[PDB]
């Protein structure tokens, strides 16, 4: 008594992935060439739809990475290639005499150098950390000649990390999770569907994240399997904790060519004291950061279970060291005075370094030269999460180096689905 | 509403907003590359909708009766209880039998008709 | 508990018109067809005029055809018949009622559900 | 003539040229987004007029009255002295709320026939 | 049978796996730029479609005569006893004057019935 | 066969100075120049 | 035998065989490769 009707139009979807576009409001992100935006981003709630997320096979991570990593390839490809500097040095301390913290970080160094005519050289003193330059046995070559070649960055080009909004191409939409106290998976009851995402910041760092998102009411914490040690687990805070980072030394910048058209910049010397980077974090708001951590971390390892926090194991400097690029320089900061504890049922200082030469995303093979920064750096930012790793007690320490938790971190609430708006049903009629 | 906002709602207040999704489904290589897919996408819906004697119409009827084994649960019980995501898990294993009927009994019909104009 | 209740009527001479009108609850109005019913001094039960629930679509029996017009209102939750060019063979009863057609998603019924008491019109 | 040769004449003249214009609206990275883009454009358009219940049609016409705040100008001493160029002016800011009808107007339709082939 | 398995048999019975055909015309710059024209190529043969009066259908037929001039061949000599391929060159230089004659013979239908649809 | 239509009773509003062709012009000749000489002899060793 | 003319001597002929023929190739030479690096992140494979 029923016939087949056809409509086209339902309102339908299945999981899906595809290629999302961005766009934006140089930098180092070419943001002028991604700048289809849109002043009205208009959100529709969905009653009564509850969909299933997975944040851990959320392909809208995989591909923020891998754009991620393009753009910056491409924005710091057309620059100065300094193969020219992968000659032996003779380096002495830049401040012999110094008694503080910072006696035998920075080198005095000398070069023969080349210059605009193949004839001739030229002989250059700069300043160098101690970190970018490997005794060979005086006798010091740069770390990046025993890989590879290293390009300098463009001084006329931004590290700042401009917001990126992502968009769905017609016949895909975006489906916000929207619950509170979402962990990452399952039936959000509160889904919403927009067409293009907020504007994520593409912001670097390790051990801590910065400048991102906060929880809406409480600590949540989120893992692909809490119970598996491989794993990371990643805290999104319901507070900001500020940190205050510094580099206290006015620095003069000085710049020769080094061929037809080419430029290098240097460090050239130290107006005034030299001092020790670091970064100031107020004492109390740590302690009280912690305790709300651990107190959402014994809902899933006890109530009685001792919770202990401490300092990195081990490997490289991305991994042991908190990371972030300020001013355009870029620190590494010691992180073992917060992760330091043991939990049982004023501020506080990070010291810091820089260093100019830079293997991103474990890129090796392709090292960047930072330019050094003229006059002093003072920044200012937001701890919005962190990242912890496991090894009757449990012990917590800070993870990173795969960039793709900082973006899951603010991706966690969107997924991708194609929509089928074409099916049948049963209805009362035969066409004629 | 707007863009999926009836999607959970039942099917038969769905019906209503059938022009509100088919507007939004149509409007440097891999963004070139997802326009080109989705170009082919609506063409490749809209050829199968024509072929099945439906061409213009959001809304359109025909001879194939609905067999019972295909989840026939009732009536009133999908239209007015049931909403379009969960039908279509309902019957998701027949899509491809109907489909198939539904351009046999198309074909059928273009013979006929282009016997009917063939009389004095 | 359905209540539908008829009011208008009245008697008019030939050749003129009356409007006749059924107020409605319980039920959700927009939710049926509705019909008008006639029940002349002698034939019991006739059928006049059906509209679908939406108030697009109407019918009517020939003898009418050409004279009569049935609406609805489906913020009133009132149906009503508007009468023209009266002849005395239109004196009855005439009956609200629920019923006739239906939506095509919803097990057509083509009976009538339920009867208001009916307003009485002369002509 | 040839294309767009009537486009200094009235709307009735040009009225009888519409396929001449149609046959030339359809056919290295932004060469290759020209033509794409030109697609789209051309389907939204094609999806427009069949939403409106419009489809192989070059010429239609529905139910929507013409209202008279729409740029009322007679109707045959402007129909025949005036160009399309002209017309498209006349009624700029009324475009969308014609279109918006154009589709109210249809809806309302299809649900009317699903409801009339339902009659056993 | 499948896709061109029809290709040797006559046009009578070839004329029964249209549907089959018409599936399979639908789904780095240069594979790009391949796909970007089938795409064009498609829509251009729908487009003839619908100027001639013949949309969502495979088989239409019209109002223009056959003239004999056009490579007359009896009638059963041809659909029972001739393949599609052998036809195409039959007439292959004809074509065009077909194809005009089916645009205008449409162009005069359009106005027909717009003209009947204004009597009340 | 460049065939031209002449719009009779067409009048249209020109302005050469907003016309962006020109724009297209001067980039696609500034690019066939430049990627002409991609293919060729560097004389970098000749800046002594 | 397939050749586009025949009778054309400037023509390659192709000549396809319904019979496989066995050939059996070798280097009998056990070589040794060394390598070197000859810039920052370049090496060069030899013959040692
Ligand atoms: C977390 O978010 C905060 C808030 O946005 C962000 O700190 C901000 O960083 C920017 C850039 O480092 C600071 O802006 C600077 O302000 C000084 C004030 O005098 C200006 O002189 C600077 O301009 C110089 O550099 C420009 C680079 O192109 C040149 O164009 C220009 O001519 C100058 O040379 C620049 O405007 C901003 O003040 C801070 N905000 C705060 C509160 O300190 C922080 O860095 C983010 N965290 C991380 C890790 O990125
Ligand atoms: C780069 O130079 C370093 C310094 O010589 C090499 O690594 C060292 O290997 C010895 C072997 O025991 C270790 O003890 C040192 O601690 C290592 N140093 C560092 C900094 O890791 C390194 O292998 C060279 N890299 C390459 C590609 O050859
Ligand atoms: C989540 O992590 C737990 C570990 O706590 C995984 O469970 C282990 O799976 C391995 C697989 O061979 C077993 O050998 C272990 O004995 C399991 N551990 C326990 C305590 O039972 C668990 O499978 C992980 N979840 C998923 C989906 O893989
Ligand atoms: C972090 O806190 C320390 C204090 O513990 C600040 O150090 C003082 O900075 C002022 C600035 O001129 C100096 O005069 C004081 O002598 C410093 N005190 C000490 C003990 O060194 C430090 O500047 C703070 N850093 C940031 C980034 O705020
Ligand atoms: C790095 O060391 C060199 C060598 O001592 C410093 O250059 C000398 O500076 C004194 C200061 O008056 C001059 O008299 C010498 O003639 C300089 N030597 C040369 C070879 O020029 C150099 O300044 C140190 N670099 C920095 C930044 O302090
Ligand atoms: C409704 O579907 C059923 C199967 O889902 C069809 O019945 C089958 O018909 C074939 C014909 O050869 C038989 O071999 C199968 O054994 C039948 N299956 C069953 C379960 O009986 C049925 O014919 C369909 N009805 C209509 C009206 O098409
Ligand atoms: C023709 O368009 C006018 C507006 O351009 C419509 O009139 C408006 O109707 C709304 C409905 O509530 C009123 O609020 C406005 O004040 C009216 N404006 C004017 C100027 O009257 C008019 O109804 C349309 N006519 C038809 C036949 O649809
Ligand atoms: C069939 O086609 C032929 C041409 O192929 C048409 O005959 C021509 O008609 C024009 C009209 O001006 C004459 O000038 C030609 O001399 C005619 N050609 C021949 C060979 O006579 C013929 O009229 C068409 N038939 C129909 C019914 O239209
Ligand atoms: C195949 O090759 C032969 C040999 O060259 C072509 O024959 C020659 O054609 C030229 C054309 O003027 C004559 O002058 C020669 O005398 C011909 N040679 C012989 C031996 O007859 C032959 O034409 C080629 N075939 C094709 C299809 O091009
Ligand atoms: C290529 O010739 C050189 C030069 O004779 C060989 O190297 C010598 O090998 C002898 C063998 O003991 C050494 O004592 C010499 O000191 C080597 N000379 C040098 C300069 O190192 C070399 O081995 C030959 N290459 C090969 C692959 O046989
Ligand atoms: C530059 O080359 C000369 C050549 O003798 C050498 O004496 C001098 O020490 C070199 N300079 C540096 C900085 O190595
Ligand atoms: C997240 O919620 C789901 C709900 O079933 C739960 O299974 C999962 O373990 C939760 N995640 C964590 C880290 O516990
Ligand atoms: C750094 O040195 C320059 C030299 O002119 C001076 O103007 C500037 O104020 C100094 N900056 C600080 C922070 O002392
Ligand atoms: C960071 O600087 C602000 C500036 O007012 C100051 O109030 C705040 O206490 C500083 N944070 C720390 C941890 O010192
Ligand atoms: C952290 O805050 C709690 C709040 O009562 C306090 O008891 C605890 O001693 C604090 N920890 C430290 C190390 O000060
Ligand atoms: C931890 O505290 C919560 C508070 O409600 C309680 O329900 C839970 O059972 C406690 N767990 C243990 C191990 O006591
Ligand atoms: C950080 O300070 C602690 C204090 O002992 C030290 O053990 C650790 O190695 C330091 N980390 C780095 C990267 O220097
Ligand atoms: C952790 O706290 C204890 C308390 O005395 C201190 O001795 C130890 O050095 C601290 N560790 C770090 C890494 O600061
Ligand atoms: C710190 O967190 C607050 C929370 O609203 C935010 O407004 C502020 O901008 C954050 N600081 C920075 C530097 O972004
Ligand atoms: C959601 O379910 C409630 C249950 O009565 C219903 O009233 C409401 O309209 C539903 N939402 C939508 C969009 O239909
Ligand atoms: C089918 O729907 C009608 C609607 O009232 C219901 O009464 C009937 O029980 C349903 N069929 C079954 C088997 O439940
Ligand atoms: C179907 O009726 C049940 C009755 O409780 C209701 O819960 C359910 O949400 C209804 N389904 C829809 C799609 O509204
Ligand atoms: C489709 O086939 C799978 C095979 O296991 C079955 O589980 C599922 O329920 C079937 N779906 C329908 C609509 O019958
Ligand atoms: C141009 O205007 C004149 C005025 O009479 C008219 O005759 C002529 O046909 C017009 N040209 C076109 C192309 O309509
Ligand atoms: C309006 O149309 C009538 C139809 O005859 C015509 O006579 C009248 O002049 C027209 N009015 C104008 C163009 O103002
Ligand atoms: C309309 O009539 C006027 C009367 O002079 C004429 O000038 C004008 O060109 C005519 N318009 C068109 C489009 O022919
Ligand atoms: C459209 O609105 C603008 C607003 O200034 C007005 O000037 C213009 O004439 C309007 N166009 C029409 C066709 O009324
Ligand atoms: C091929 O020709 C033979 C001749 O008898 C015919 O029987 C056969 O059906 C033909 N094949 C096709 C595919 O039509
Ligand atoms: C041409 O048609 C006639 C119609 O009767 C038929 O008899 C004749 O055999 C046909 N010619 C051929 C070659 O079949
Ligand atoms: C048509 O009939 C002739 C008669 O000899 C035959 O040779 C030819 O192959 C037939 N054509 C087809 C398509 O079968
Ligand atoms: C088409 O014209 C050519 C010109 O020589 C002729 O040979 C061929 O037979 C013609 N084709 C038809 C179908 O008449
Ligand atoms: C290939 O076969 C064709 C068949 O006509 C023949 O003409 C040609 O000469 C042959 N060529 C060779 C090289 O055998
Ligand atoms: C080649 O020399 C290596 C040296 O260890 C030896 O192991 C290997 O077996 C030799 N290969 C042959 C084929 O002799």
């Amino acid at each position: 008594n029923l016939w087949v009707t056809v409509y086209y139009g339902v309102p339908v979807w299945k999981d899906a992935e595809t290629t999302l576009f961005c766009a934006s409001d140089h930098n180092v992100w070419a943001t002028h060439a991604c700048v289809p935006t849109d002043p009205n981003p208009q959100e529709i709630h969905l009653e009564n739809v509850t969909e299933e997320f997975n944040m851990w096979k959320n392909n809208m991570v995989e591909q923020m990475h891998e754009d991620i990593i393009s753009l910056w390839d491409q924005s710091l490809k057309p620059c100065v290639k300094l193969t020219p500097l992968c000659v032996t040095l003779q380096c002495t301390n830049y401040a012999p005499k110094l008694r503080s913290m910072m006696r035998g970080e920075i080198k005095n160094c000398s070069f023969n150098m080349t210059t605009e005519l193949r004839d001739k050289k030229q002989k250059v003193y700069s300043l160098f950390y101690r970190l970018d330059v490997v005794q060979i046995n005086k006798e010091y070559r740069l770390i990046n000649c025993n890989t590879s070649a290293i390009t300098q960055a463009c001084p006329k080009v931004s590290f700042e990390p401009i917001p990126i909004h992502y968009c769905a191409p017609a016949g895909f939409a975006i489906l916000k999770c929207k619950d509170k106290k979402f962990n990452g998976t399952g039936p959000c009851p509160s889904v919403s569907t927009v067409q293009c995402t907020h504007g994520i910041k593409p912001v670097v760092s390790t051990q801590l994240l910065l400048n991102g998102s906060l929880a809406e009411e409480e600590v949540i914490i989120r893992s692909e399997n809490i119970t598996n040690n491989a794993k990371n687990i990643l805290v999104q805070l319901n507070t900001p904790v500020q940190i205050n980072c510094t580099r206290p030394s006015n620095n003069t910048v000085k710049s020769i060519r080094i061929g037809p058209g080419q430029a290098f910049y240097y460090f050239g010397d130290v107006l005034g004291h030299v001092r020790m980077a670091h970064c100031n974090i107020s004492k109390a708001t740590w302690n009280e950061t912690l305790g709300k951590v651990v107190k959402q971390l014994r809902k899933h390892f006890g109530n009685n279970t001792i919770i202990r926090f401490a300092q990195s194991s081990g490997g490289d400097l991305e991994v042991t060291t908190h990371s972030f690029n300020c001013g355009g320089e870029f620190f590494y900061c010691n992180t073992s005075g917060l992760f330091n504890s043991t939990w049982i049922s004023d501020s506080l200082i990070l010291p810091c370094w820089i260093k100019q030469i830079i293997n991103m995303w474990q890129r090796i093979g392709q090292a960047m030269y930072a330019p050094p920064i003229q006059g002093v750096i003072r920044c200012v930012s937001n701890i919005t999460g962190l990242i912890l790793t496991r090894d009757t007690t449990e012990t917590f320490r800070p993870g990173g180096g795969d960039m793709r938790d900082n973006w899951r971190s603010e991706l966690y609430k969107y997924k991708v689905v194609k929509i089928e708006p074409l099916g049948v049903a049963p209805t009362r009629c035969k066409r004629r | 509403l707007g863009f999926l906002g009836a999607a959970g709602s039942t099917m038969g207040a769905a019906s209503m907003t059938l022009t509100v999704q088919a507007r939004n489904l149509l409007s440097g290589i891999k963004q070139l590359q997802a326009r080109v897919l989705a170009v082919e996408h609506y063409l490749r819906d809209q050829q199968l909708l024509g072929i099945w004697g439906c061409s213009g119409k959001l809304i359109c009827c025909t001879n194939v009766p609905w067999n019972s084994s295909w989840s026939n649960r009732n009536l009133s019980e999908i239209w007015d209880n049931m909403t379009w995501l969960q039908w279509d898990k309902e019957i998701s294993n027949y899509t491809q039998i109907i489909y198939g009927l539904l351009e046999e009994s198309q074909n059928q019909q273009e013979k006929n008709e282009q016997d009917l104009l063939a009389l004095d | 508990e359905v209540q539908l209740v008829e009011t208008g009527g009245g008697l008019v001479q030939p050749g003129g018109s009356l409007k006749l009108s059924c107020r409605a609850s319980g039920y959700t109005f927009s939710s049926f067809a509705m019909s008008w019913v006639r029940q002349a001094p002698g034939k019991g039960l006739e059928w006049v005029s059906l509209i679908n629930d939406r108030g697009g679509l109407t019918f009517y029996v020939d003898s009418v055809k050409g004279r009569f017009t049935i609406s609805r209102d489906n913020s009133k939750n009132t149906l009503s018949l508007q009468m023209h060019s009266l002849r005395d063979g239109d004196t009855a009863v005439y009956y609200c009622a629920t019923g006739g057609m239906s939506s095509a998603l919803q097990s057509s019924k083509y009976y009538f559900d339920f009867w208001g008491q009916g307003a009485l019109v002369t002509v």
